[PDB]
């Protein structure tokens, strides 16, 4: 009964393939995502309102634990997973190694708080230069936009204190203001875009690039923004592999 | 608190500092015996014939 | 263990063009990136310039710029930070920080809660 | 007071260095420089299995050198067989981050671990024929990075947030912790006697815990970054560690000093996994340059190279009776040398 | 006009020579006139002194285009016409009855050429692709596929001209003159044509694939690979044979002439154009869309160096022979009509580009591919460790 | 298509030419 055990065997060893069949297209049909942001950035806030995109299962709570996923929030008929790690230690030079397969990395900066503007800027470089997330681009949305406004207005300001080169800053030609705008404002949003923008340049050569954005609170677009990025990004790397870029 | 963790540090250091601590040569000595010892029972090192091993 | 030393700072007149020398042991000094980091009293921590394995790169913080400089020397294996024109504010103790991976240009945790290669840090005030 | 503090860490440090410079007398490669090498060594590979999607973490031979269990990021565990490469059972995972998987001594039970710092258990005797979850453990503050099964009731876990803690499988508490790490501890390896450990950390520094009371009885230093990897010596008097600055070392518990120095001048690449053979002989080793260089004891000289990886090397792992040697990578193959 | 419509002509033309053998002339009071049963008129001598004039043949081709011509020959009492010689070659005057294709050289000398050095270099690319395992992806498959619907391509191009020779006047070099009628009017001829109008069928429909799949990693979602590549390889390797065999089946129901070589009736042609060309099309379209996202990519990419004008240039001539975009000029417009020189030039644009179409698929999408370059330097530094 | 195009062509004059052989083969030979 040596074949008549083997054959039992082979019979489990098929079983056993056709899930992994089955599950291989499913497994390929999903994107990956990673936000990460700062302790006061807004961040929390955002991954709340994709729940609006998304005994039984209600408001399955567990214990308090790290690796906090969120609704599997999908729109436009396409899955998105994104993943908010949480509950975990300050060092994170040694588990940001598991994302480096990731659709996208979404940065969220506080534009809002001038004192610490300045050590947000390094993590983006520091993630930038990576040879772990070498060939992974970055979205990067400016949270809490109104905040600005009200800071250019009041009296305390003094942007250029911990910045002394907005003094020669002039606004882009080519950049579109929203109508109905001020000046002072608009040089002020405009003049955070461009400093973490010459941080991507730096290493370029079509590898990866940055997306900027000037996202608010309680904005309801940035499902949608998330979704045109991801697909800008997903046409980009079909076409490198067709040698047309 | 740190202070008293440290302390209990130190004094634990104090008594992981006084073991006995005895010279290499028979340390590399009895890694000598145990590395001719079964040196001829590792396959890597003497592959066994190809002809009954479940790799065929 | 890999140690790290500073010295040269302490309790001086205002405008004393005071000396920052970071001693390193244990280790290849050619071949890792050197950073600095400081704490000043009264919130977290902040950084302030970093040099380039050959000292080619050179990067400053914005609020501070045109006033410190920088300089790796690999043969006396010190740092030098010469400074003036004191500020109040610039009363604040100084780390002298290290990249964990050689071969790089970037590495995170430099300005952690409870970094392992950091020095022990020096006192200075106007 | 702190100034106080410092000159008696002082004096314990230049204790130590004294301490070990007295029992320092020669260098072991240049005193026995006389006995002939072992060649050059070369392997290729005799199967290949396939079926996983996404890179892998590690892998785990059985206690009949024939069964072994691998972890992927695709969030599958599967159970393969080295003899027909016809595999046995397939365990969808909870979470889909996954570092560090584990074989039972009776082959009754596995066990993962990842960024979630729960720890899952699985049975392989079940009535229905499947597989069940039977116990999770939580209580770590950080990701697992590694868990060795020692017997049918009890479990060693190694967690990031500086801490490693022994369990029961029975009832779920931390019997016995252990404390003192100042980084985050990556990897341990258990006796063959079961009686004591040793786990590196992200500092640079070594260590060894007894599993009863829970001392640390000895610490040694010497790398210049971040321990990625560790081993046990078949003898239980030794180990080897494999750090990011792409050195290899190794240390005796007796002499409490490092002996071997393996390096090169070419290499710049962080180790990533290392293991022993049965003659306690023949060192292997991963590498960033997706190759796997089998390195000597005595020798200290590269002598095989298992290239055929076109992608960075992650888990290594020999049987016991020494028959076959497996190795994964993050292309999500598995390959088997001879 | 057709050799073997005069050959049976001349079997009526001998047929005519059983009836007139049938009624034969009487002979006159002489030696002879032997004009006996030729190969022309079956009528025996005659009365000389005379002109004796027989009219012109209808079978022959060179006749017909001048009937007012015929023989002339001068019997005379010594029993023969007027010669030097006894029965050697008479007084006659054919040259009443009986009244330049350098191009066709010059074309075929070149394509015979572009098509080996296609397939040489094509069997070497599917060699290179089928060895390395890694690069075993849908594209690559894709690929080979439409390498070998071009080595299908040539191979009966190959052949079909050997066909040529036995048939006609290579075999007709010899005194076989029967052989080629046989051989014409056999089943294994007409079996060698029909195998070509499915190479180059399938070879179209293959780079309409080739760009219908580009099409869709852009456009939208992809789904089940499992199931695409299997409609794939139905469409490029049977959809052919849906107007391929009504086609054979067309002129072996009704025309069965030459080998099925001459597109006698224009409507029966248009079987095979008309898919041809809806394929073509199908690609031209391929390719204007994914130009126009290639330059939506360049010129809005972020900072933008000015140099589309140099990058966009080197990006269209790389799809052009991938989707074979080139038969889009002159066939699309003309086919039946152009007498002129302007036949010859469509004939000439066409020809030459397609038979060195395969080397260029070749070079571009596998030799100079870097990644295919890896698998190479990879091994051989592999190799080079010993 | 531009090959069938090729073919019907060369045989149409080919085929003329070894019919008027054919005759010069008989009549005039
Ligand atoms: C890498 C591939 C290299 C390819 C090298 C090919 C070189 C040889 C090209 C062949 C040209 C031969 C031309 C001679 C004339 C010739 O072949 N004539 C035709 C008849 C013409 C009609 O009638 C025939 O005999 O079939």
């Amino acid at each position: 009964t040596l074949s008549a055990e083997d054959k039992a065997a082979v019979e489990r060893s098929k079983m056993i393939e056709k899930q992994l069949q089955k599950d291989k297209q499913v497994y390929r049909a999903t994107h990956r995502l990673l936000l990460l942001g700062a302790d006061n950035s807004g961040k929390s806030t955002i991954v709340k309102q994709m729940r609006i995109y998304h005994q039984q299962d209600v408001l399955r709570t567990r214990v308090k634990t790290s690796g906090i996923f969120e609704t599997k929030f999908q729109v436009d008929k396409v899955n998105f997973h994104m993943f908010d790690v949480g509950a975990q230690r300050d060092e994170r030079r040694k588990w940001i190694q598991c994302f480096n397969d990731v659709t996208a990395i979404i940065f969220v900066v506080d534009s809002s708080d001038y004192n610490r503007l300045q050590e947000a800027l390094n993590d983006f470089k520091s993630i930038w230069n990576n040879r772990w997330l070498r060939t992974i681009s970055v979205i990067l949305f400016l949270n809490k936009q109104d905040l600005l406004a009200e800071k250019v207005l009041a009296g305390k300001s003094k942007i250029e204190d911990y910045f002394p080169e907005f003094a020669r800053y002039t606004t882009p030609e080519d950049a579109t203001p929203e109508p109905g705008e001020d000046p002072r404002v608009t040089r002020a949003k405009y003049f955070i875009r461009d400093e973490f923008l010459r941080i991507s340049t730096a290493s370029g050569d079509g590898r990866h690039y940055c997306y900027p954005h000037f996202t608010c609170s309680v904005d309801t677009e940035n499902i949608r923004r998330v979704f045109n990025d991801c697909r800008d990004i997903i046409q980009r790397m079909h076409l490198r592999q067709y040698e047309l870029l | 608190a740190s202070i008293a963790q440290a302390r209990k540090l130190v004094e634990q250091l104090k008594m992981e500092a006084n073991i006995d601590r005895i010279k290499v040569s028979k340390a590399a000595a009895d890694l000598m015996a145990y590395c001719e010892a079964h040196a001829k029972e590792d396959p890597l090192l003497t592959p066994v014939p190809a002809s009954e091993n479940p790799f065929r | 263990q890999v140690q790290l030393q500073e010295s040269g700072g302490g309790l001086v007149q205002p405008g004393g063009s005071l000396r920052l020398s970071c001693a390193a042991s244990g280790f290849t000094f050619s071949n890792y990136k050197m950073n600095w980091v400081r704490q000043a009293p009264g919130k977290g921590l902040e950084w302030v310039s970093d040099i380039s394995q050959s000292g080619a790169s050179i990067s400053y913080t914005g609020s501070v710029k045109g006033r410190f400089t920088i300089s790796r020397d690999n043969a006396k294996n010190t740092l030098y930070l010469q400074m003036n024109s004191l500020k109040p504010e610039d009363t604040a103790v100084y780390y002298c920080a290290r990249c964990p991976a050689p071969f790089t240009r970037d590495c995170f945790d430099v300005t952690s809660t409870t970094y392992a290669y950091r020095g022990q840090g020096t006192q200075v005030t106007v | 007071e702190l100034d106080q503090l410092r000159q008696e860490a002082e004096q314990l440090k230049n204790q130590i260095r004294d301490a070990r410079k007295a029992c320092a007398d020669a260098t072991l490669s240049q005193i026995t420089n006389n006995i002939d090498p072992v060649g050059r060594i070369q392997m290729r590979t005799r199967r290949t299995l396939r079926g996983h999607l996404a890179k892998i973490y590690a892998m785990h031979w059985g206690t009949d050198s024939r069964l072994l269990v691998s972890a992927s990021q695709d969030g599958k565990l599967i159970i393969w067989d080295s003899y027909t490469t016809n595999k046995v059972h397939a365990i969808p995972l909870r979470s889909s981050w996954v570092m560090t998987c584990a074989y039972a001594p009776s082959g009754n039970y596995v066990a993962c671990g990842g960024l979630d710092n729960i720890c899952s258990i699985y049975n392989l005797k079940t009535r229905e024929g499947n597989v069940r979850v039977s116990r999770e453990l939580a209580g770590h503050t950080g990701y697992l990075s590694c868990c060795r099964f020692l017997d049918d009731n009890q479990i060693v876990t190694s967690s990031g947030d500086t801490t490693c803690a022994l369990w029961d499988i029975e009832t779920g508490q931390q019997t016995t912790t252990f404390t003192g790490h100042t980084g985050d501890v990556m990897s341990l390896s258990l006796a063959p006697d079961t009686r004591l450990f040793v786990s590196g950390a992200c500092d640079a520094s070594a260590k060894l815990w007894d599993v009863r009371e829970g001392m640390c009885r000895q610490t040694f230093t010497g790398h210049e970054s971040d321990i990625n990897a560790i081993c046990f010596f078949p003898n239980g008097n030794a180990f080897a560690t494999g750090s990011d600055d792409a050195t290899c070392r190794l240390f005796d518990l007796r002499a409490d000093q490092e002996l071997m120095t393996y390096s090169h001048d070419n290499i710049i690449c962080g180790i990533t996994s290392v293991s022993f053979s049965k003659s306690g002989r023949l060192l292997l080793a991963g590498y960033d340059d997706f190759n796997c260089n089998v390195w000597d004891a005595l020798k200290a000289d590269r002598a095989g190279v298992l290239a055929g990886h076109d992608n960075r090397v992650s888990c290594l792992g020999v049987t016991d009776d020494g028959m076959a040697v497996a190795t994964g990578s993050w292309d999500s193959f598995l390959k088997i040398w001879n | 006009v057709s050799l073997w419509e005069t050959v049976q002509k001349w079997r009526e033309y001998r047929r005519q020579c059983q009836r007139s053998l049938t009624e034969d002339p009487p002979p006159a009071t002489d030696l002879f006139c032997n004009r006996t049963f030729d190969e022309y008129a079956c009528w025996p001598d005659g009365e000389p002194g005379s002109f004796v004039n027989v009219s012109c043949p209808w079978y022959l081709p060179w006749a017909s285009s001048v009937p007012q011509g015929h023989v002339y020959r001068f019997c005379t009492a010594e029993g023969l016409w007027l010669q030097k010689d006894n029965s050697s070659l008479p007084w006659r005057d054919l040259s009443e009855c009986e009244e330049p294709e350098e191009q066709l050289l010059f074309l075929y000398i070149i394509y015979t050429v572009g098509y080996a050095l296609s397939f040489s270099a094509l069997v070497i690319a599917s060699a290179i692709l089928l060895g390395f395992r890694h690069l075993h992806c849908t594209r690559n498959y894709i690929h080979l596929n439409l390498f070998a619907s071009f080595i299908l391509r040539a191979l009966s191009v190959f052949i079909k001209d050997a066909a040529l020779k036995w048939m006609y006047s290579t075999a007709a070099q010899q005194h076989q003159w029967d052989g080629l009628l046989s051989y014409q009017d056999s089943l294994s001829c007409r079996l060698v044509f029909l195998l070509m109008q499915y190479c180059v069928a399938a070879n179209y429909y293959w780079l309409l694939v080739e760009g219908v799949y580009l099409y869709t990693l852009l456009a939208f979602s992809v789904l089940s690979e499992q199931w695409i590549f299997r409609l794939y390889v139905s469409i490029g390797w049977g959809v052919p044979l849906l107007f391929v065999v009504p086609w054979g089946i067309v002129k072996y129901l009704y025309e069965d002439e030459g080998c099925w070589t001459r597109n006698s009736n224009m409507n029966y042609w248009l079987i095979i154009r008309l898919p041809i060309l809806f394929a073509i099309g199908v690609n031209f379209l391929i390719f204007v869309r994914v130009i126009c996202i290639v330059v939506s990519k360049l010129k809005a990419n972020l900072m933008c160096k000015t140099d589309i004008k140099c990058r966009l240039a080197k990006s269209t001539l790389t799809l052009i022979p991938l989707l074979g975009t080139h038969e889009v000029i002159f066939a699309f417009v003309m086919d039946e009509h152009a007498r002129g020189t302007l036949r010859f030039i469509k004939l000439f644009t066409e020809l030459s580009f397609t038979s060195f179409q395969g080397l260029m698929v070749a070079i571009l999408y596998c030799f100079v591919n870097n990644e295919v370059q890896l698998e190479f330097r990879k091994s051989w530094e592999r190799w080079r460790l010993e | 298509h531009s090959q069938g195009t090729f073919t019907s062509d060369k045989s149409e004059y080919l085929d003329s030419e070894r019919a008027q052989d054919f005759v010069a083969w008989l009549e005039a030979g």
